[PDB]
C-alpha cells in the first residue's frame, strides 16, 4: 500500500523540481515529505502539509490540491539531490508512504548505460554451474531496470540485480546476474540482458 | 488521560486507530 | 537536541531470535511514540509499527504482526524490535523514527530518525570465493573476473598486483537468495595487447583468508 510518485524528476541547479503524491487518503490526512540522500537516514521538511521544521531552507514548499500533494524545490541545489518520499496515515492501516522519487540535480548529460554481457566460464560450466553476468556502466541519472530473456521469453528465476552505484566519472554502475543450470544454459540458442534507462534500452546477448 | 497516546493525522476528529 | 541512536549492523542465520535497539535522548523518551521502517535495499520506506515506551501499547501493519514485537526499557530511554524467528527476507535496513505532536495530541509526522541498522539474515557461514576468468572474446577488449559465493562482505580486487587501474571497474556484490555474495571486476584493454600481455585479478577475502591470483587467459 503506497501513495503514488513519480518515480524519477531530473533538474539542472537553479530550476525547481516539482514532486507529486497522490491517493485516495490524502483529501482530508496531513501530508509529510522526508528527504533521504544516499546512504543516509531520512530527514523530515514538509509536515502537515505545508509545514517546515526548524532549519529547512525556504526553498522547499509543499502545497495540497484535492488527493495530490506536492513538494517543490525552487532553486534547486546540488546538495537537494535525493530521494524523496511522501507519507500519511490510513485510519485504520497506519503509515502509507509514497513510493519514493529519486530527484538527480543534473551535473552532465543523461548518459545511456554501457553493458557487456559475458557468458558462463568454461571453469564454471566444468564445476556443474553456470551464472551470466551483466555489467552496466556509466549511466546516468543512477537507475536502470533489467529485463533477461531466454531465446525471446522473458525469464524472472535466477536473476539477481545490484543497486546503482557511484563511479568516480559521477556516473553510476549496477550488475544483474543469471543462474542457470549448465544444461539451461546448453539448451536455448541465446540469452539476453536488456537494460532499460529513461525510456530507452541497450540490449546484449550472448549464446551457448 | 495521557492525550500524547491518540495520533491525531488530518485535521478536525481525524485520528488512528491503536 | 533529540538524537535517536540504533544498535549496530548484525548478521545472523534464519531461525534465529534478534532485537535491534533505539535509545533516544534529548528529551522524555516514554512521552512520544517510535516507529519502526523497514526499506529493503534500492527499495522504498515500509512501515512496521509503532511503540508507545511509557507503556509499551504497540500498533502493528499485520502484515508482521506474529514475526515482530516492540517493547521498551524506560530506564535506559531505550525501544526494541524483535523477531523470535528470522527469515532470509528480512534482511533489509532498519529505522526508528519519533512521532512529533501536534497540539495536544501526538501528530502525524516523524521528526527525528535513527541512523539505520543494516541486517543481513543468511544461512551462510564464512565461505572465501571461486574466483572464474571472464574471457575477453577492437580495438579494445572487455575481461575480468568472477568472484563468486563468498559471505561476508568485503572482497578487494586489484589487477596485476596493482600495476593495472586505468579502465578497471570493480561492482559492488549481489546477495544472491542462496545467500552468498558474488561481484565481478572487469577491466578494458588493448585488443592487441591479449596474446602478449598476461592478466591476473587479485582477490582478497580477507573474512576467510582467501587470497587468490587469478589469470585470465583469452
Ligand atoms: C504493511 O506491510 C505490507 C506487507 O509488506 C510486504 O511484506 C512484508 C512482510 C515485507 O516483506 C515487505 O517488504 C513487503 O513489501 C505492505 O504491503 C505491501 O506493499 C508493497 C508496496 O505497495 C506492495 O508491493 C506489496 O504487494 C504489499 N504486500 C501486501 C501483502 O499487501 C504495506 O504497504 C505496509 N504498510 C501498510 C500501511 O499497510
Ligand atoms: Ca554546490
Amino acid at each position: 500500500y503506497e501513495l503514488t510518485q513519480p518515480p524519477s524528476v531530473s533538474v539542472s541547479p537553479g530550476q525547481t523540481a516539482s514532486i507529486t503524491c497522490s491517493g485516495d487518503i490524502l483529501g482530508d490526512k496531513y501530508v509529510s515529505w522526508y528527504q533521504q540522500k544516499s546512504g543516509q537516514s531520512p530527514l523530515l521538511v514538509i509536515y502537515e502539509d505545508t509545514k517546515r521544521p526548524s532549519g529547512i531552507p525556504d526553498r522547499f514548499s509543499g502545497s495540497k490540491s484535492g488527493n495530490t500533494a506536492t513538494l517543490t524545490i525552487s532553486g534547486t541545489q546540488a546538495m537537494d539531490e535525493a530521494d524523496y518520499y511522501c507519507q500519511a496515515w490510513d485510519s485504520t492501516l497506519g503509515v502509507v508512504f509514497g513510493g519514493g522519487t529519486k530527484v538527480t540535480v543534473l551535473g552532465q548529460p543523461k548518459a545511456a548505460p554501457s553493458v557487456t554481457l559475458f557468458p558462463p566460464s568454461s571453469e564454471e560450466l566444468q564445476a556443474n554451474k553456470a551464472t551470466l553476468v551483466c555489467l552496466i556502466s556509466d549511466f546516468y541519472p543512477g537507475a536502470v531496470t533489467v529485463a533477461w530473456k531466454a531465446d525471446s521469453s522473458p525469464v524472472k528465476a535466477g536473476v539477481e540485480t545490484t543497486t546503482p552505484s557511484k563511479q568516480s566519472n559521477n556516473k553510476y554502475a549496477a550488475s544483474s546476474y543469471l543462474s542457470l543450470t549448465p544444461e539451461q544454459w546448453k539448451s536455448h540458442k541465446s540469452y539476453s540482458c536488456q537494460v532499460t534507462h529513461e525510456g530507452s534500452t541497450v540490449e546484449k546477448t550472448v549464446a551457448p | 488521560y495521557n492525550k500524547r497516546k491518540r495520533i491525531h493525522i488530518g485535521p478536525g476528529r481525524a485520528f488512528y486507530t491503536t | 537536541q533529540v538524537q535517536l541512536v540504533q544498535s549496530a549492523a548484525e548478521v545472523k542465520k534464519p531461525g534465529e531470535a534478534l532485537k535491534i535497539s533505539c535509545k533516544g535522548s534529548g528529551y522524555s523518551f516514554s512521552n512520544y511514540w517510535i516507529a519502526w521502517v523497514r526499506q529493503m535495499p534500492g527499495k522504498g520506506l515500509e512501515w512496521m509499527g509503532i511503540v508507545y515506551p511509557d507503556d509499551s501499547d504497540s500498533s502493528y501493519n499485520s502484515s508482521f504482526q506474529g514475526q515482530i514485537t516492540f517493547s521498551a526499557d524506560k530506564s535506559i530511554s531505550t525501544a526494541y524490535l524483535h523477531w523470535t524467528s528470522l527469515q532470509a527476507s528480512d534482511t533489509a535496513m532498519y529505522y526508528c523514527a519519533r512521532l512529533g505532536f501536534e497540539g495536544d495530541y501526538s501528530g502525524s509526522f516523524f521528526d527525528y530518525w535513527g541512523q539505520g541498522t543494516l541486517l543481513i539474515v543468511s544461512s551462510a557461514s564464512t565461505k572465501g570465493p571461486s574466483v572464474f576468468p571472464l574471457a575477453p572474446s577492437g580495438g579494445t577488449a572487455a575481461l575480468g573476473c568472477l568472484v563468486k559465493d563468498y559471505f561476508p562482505e568485503p572482497v578487494t580486487v586489484s589487477w596485476n598486483s596493482g600495476a593495472l587501474t586505468s579502465g578497471v571497474h570493480t561492482f559492488p556484490a549481489v546477495l544472491q537468495s542462496s545467500g552468498l555474495y558474488s561481484l565481478s571486476s572487469v577491466v578494458t584493454v588493448p585488443s592487441s595487447s591479449l596474446g602478449t600481455q598476461t592478466y591476473i585479478c587479485n582477490v582478497n577475502h580477507k573474512p576467510s583468508n582467501t587470497k587468490v591470483d587469478k589469470k585470465v587467459e583469452p
